[PDB]
RNA sequence: GGGAGACUGGAAUUCCUGGUGUAGCGGUGGAAUGCGCAGAUAUCAGGAGGAACACCGGUGGCGAAGGCGGGUCUCUGGGCAGUAACUGACGCUGAGGAGCGAAAGCGUGGGGAGCGAACAGGAUUAGAUACCCUGGUAGUCCACGCCGUAAACGGUGGGUACUAGGUGUGGGUUUCCUUCCUUGGGAUCCGUGCCGUAGCUAACGCAUUAAGUACCCCGCCUGGGGAGUACGGCCGCAAGG
């Protein structure tokens, strides 16, 4: 299907501060994409609901624009 | 009408006058078979008509038609398990046959003593817009405008 | 007065229309509804009924010198389309169309099943 | 209600407990009921052990609505042509409340003869 | 399993359901 | 998403206040009760409060079961893998007994937005103590305690060993294609599904997660009603168990 560009050598961190990682991960909506769509596995598919949530609560991502 | 359309009828032309429409109108106004009373009675009622207005009877028959002829009509239609009038668009063909059933029934419902009279009295108004066909084609319309929110199914 | 450009709102639900052009500051300056042109009971939920209703709010809208307007549809998906069209059939020029339906995150219980 | 009997044979009172057990059905009866027969017959042998045959027809407003029964005499014979005709009528009844359960429901749950197609685009969604 | 015997266990127990309301006071006051 | 506590976020519903703004709104298969003309519905701004946490989010994870997902912090339980350092049979089951145990319900004190038994009207109906509509009280929520039942179901007690495979998916260790990016593939341990042998079953089906082959311990059954009822007893504030 597609990669999970997190398990891989180069896969960068997940955080809650840098805001374009978690964009990218996004819909248009603003809701959070799929795992299937994504292609990431669950752990990292948790860890970046976990980071958009927190950005979320910081203002830093809209709440669905 | 379960396996599909039926062939029509092509009935003649008219002899003496050389037009569908007046055969139409005849097989209208036939009853019981006597065919030659109703041709006797069309041609009456034609030659009626040209003698009081001075031309061709044949134009104002077709005035008369196409001033009851109707374009919209309503059918009750049942989707999902509920009735309702909707406003349906009419072919050509059921135009004509409504407008000259309009026309012979309307006819015969007159007060002039005579079908011949009766009928000729009705063309002409329906050629001049005062018949009761001319009415019954408004009322048609009018139900049909006033069903339109049923129209989008 | 005399505002050129402005805002409309259009409300579908299951059973009405309610159109109401708006100043963008959010005053309204003229409003039609479905039961506002002449339907009433079930008659009203139908698209028909939008469209004479979204034509009637728009030349109201008109006369008072609305020239170019930006929609905002909200509720099921009834006449949204329809209203849209008569809004822009009726002389009124529509810049953008947005959907802005309230979306609760998990909040308040809808009513029981009908049955 | 008035019903007419047409009863045969020896059968004393039948008719009279037949019409006033019968004529009671038309208040369960949705429709005016425009007519109402009754025949009692009795079987020649003595080997039938239900010989008593009840048969009705009611015209409720245009709906033929009939039943027939076998007793071991007149009044067992009519009450079960009555717990028959009874029957019936309810599941004859066509009101609003006799077909509310039927009518389709929902907009994509449920599927039925008349439920309502879906409309589709021209172009295949993707 | 059929749905009858549950339908038979169960009438048995609402009809002894309604007996225990009906006799509340009644049975409180000779117990 | 195992549990407990504290703090906290945003969307939406409702209400209140103030603008714009008019004559309908609401509801249904169709209507009427109802709300509004004393300015409703709609739209904008501001404010108060309560409850539930969209997307992630699945036949995916965790828990003995009931069950558990907004975020953060604090405290805390279990599981799995590898090494195999340590003890050296310390194991299994478990009558009674103790603990936990959805929802409803009960007590005391708060809270109460939405929903909503009861209760009111409206409608349908031959009749509607109903279904549908408009309202709506307990309750739902919190604290501390009772209750001790469920289709508390996989309708399948616990432990152990053995008996063809194929294919998904979750957690972890490792050899070889090696780009080593890649579900590369293999092997292995622990879960969780589907399909299928042998075998078993009255059949349906189960089938390495057995309902197969065996061993240890526990619970229970002995035709259907009467009846999980009467009587007596124990527990409970009561309902009742």
């Amino acid at each position: 299907t597609r990669k999970c560009v997190f398990c891989s050598k180069k896969g960068q961190t997940i955080d809650y501060k840098d805001t374009a990682l978690l964009r990218t991960y996004i819909s248009e909506r603003g809701k959070i994409r799929a795992r299937r769509v994504t292609g990431n596995c669950v752990q990292h598919q948790r860890d970046i609901a976990v980071a958009v949530k927190n950005a979320r609560e910081v203002a830093l991502l809209p709440f669905g624009s | 009408p379960r396996k599909g359309p039926a062939p029509k009828r092509p009935l003649v032309n008219d002899p003496v006058y050389g037009s569908q429409l007046v055969t139409q109108l005849v097989n209208k106004v036939l009853l019981e078979g006597k065919k030659s009373l109703a041709e006797r009675i069309v041609y009456g009622a034609l030659e009626q008509a040209r003698e009081k207005t001075g031309t061709d009877p044949v134009v104002t028959l077709k005035r008369a038609l196409d001033n009851v002829k109707p374009a919209l009509e309503v059918r009750s239609r049942r989707v999902g398990g509920a009735t309702y009038q909707v406003p349906v668009e009419v072919r050509p063909d059921r135009s004509t046959t409504l407008a000259l059933r309009w026309l012979v029934n309307f006819s015969r419902q007159r007060r002039e003593k005579t079908m011949v009279e009766r009928l000729a009295n009705e063309i002409l108004d329906a050629s001049n817009g005062l018949g009761a066909s001319v009415k019954r084609r408004e009322d048609t319309h009018k139900m049909a405008e006033a069903n339109r929110a049923f129209a989008h199914y | 007065k005399n505002v050129p450009h402005g805002a409309a709102h259009i409300k579908s639900t299951f059973n009405n229309t309610i159109v109401s052009i708006t100043d963008p500051q959010g005053n309204v300056i003229a409003w039609a509804s479905s039961g506002h042109v002449g339907f009433k009971g079930s008659r009203k939920s139908t698209p028909f009924a939008a469209q004479l209703a979204a034509e009637n709010a728009a030349r109201k809208a008109q006369e008072h010198g609305v020239k170019k307007v930006d929609v905002f549809v909200k509720g099921p998906g009834s006449g949204r389309e329809t209203a849209i069209r008569s809004l822009q059939a009726a002389g009124l020029e529509v810049g953008t169309i947005s959907d802005v339906t309230p979306q609760p995150h998990n909040g308040c219980r809808p009513p029981k099943r009908r049955r | 209600m008035d019903v007419d009997v047409s009863t045969d044979g020896e059968l004393p009172g039948a008719a009279e407990y037949a019409r006033e057990k019968i004529g009671r059905l038309s208040r369960r009866a949705h429709r005016p009921v425009l007519h109402a027969r009754v025949r009692l017959t009795r079987h020649g042998d003595p080997a039938v052990e239900r010989p008593v045959i009840a048969q009705a027809n009611l015209d409720v407003n245009g709906r033929q609505v009939r039943a027939q029964v076998e007793g071991v005499n007149a009044r067992e014979a009519v009450d079960r042509l009555e717990a028959r005709l009874r029957s019936r009528l309810e599941r004859i009844a066509e009101h609003w409340e006799a077909r509310r359960g039927g009518v389709p429901a929902e907009a994509g749950r449920e599927w039925r003869h008349e439920s309502e197609p879906a409309r589709r685009p021209g172009y295949f969604p993707r | 399993g059929s749905v009858i015997k549950k339908r038979r266990k169960r009438m048995s127990k609402k009809k002894h359901r309604k007996l225990l309301r009906r006799t509340r006071v009644q049975r409180r006051k000779l117990g």
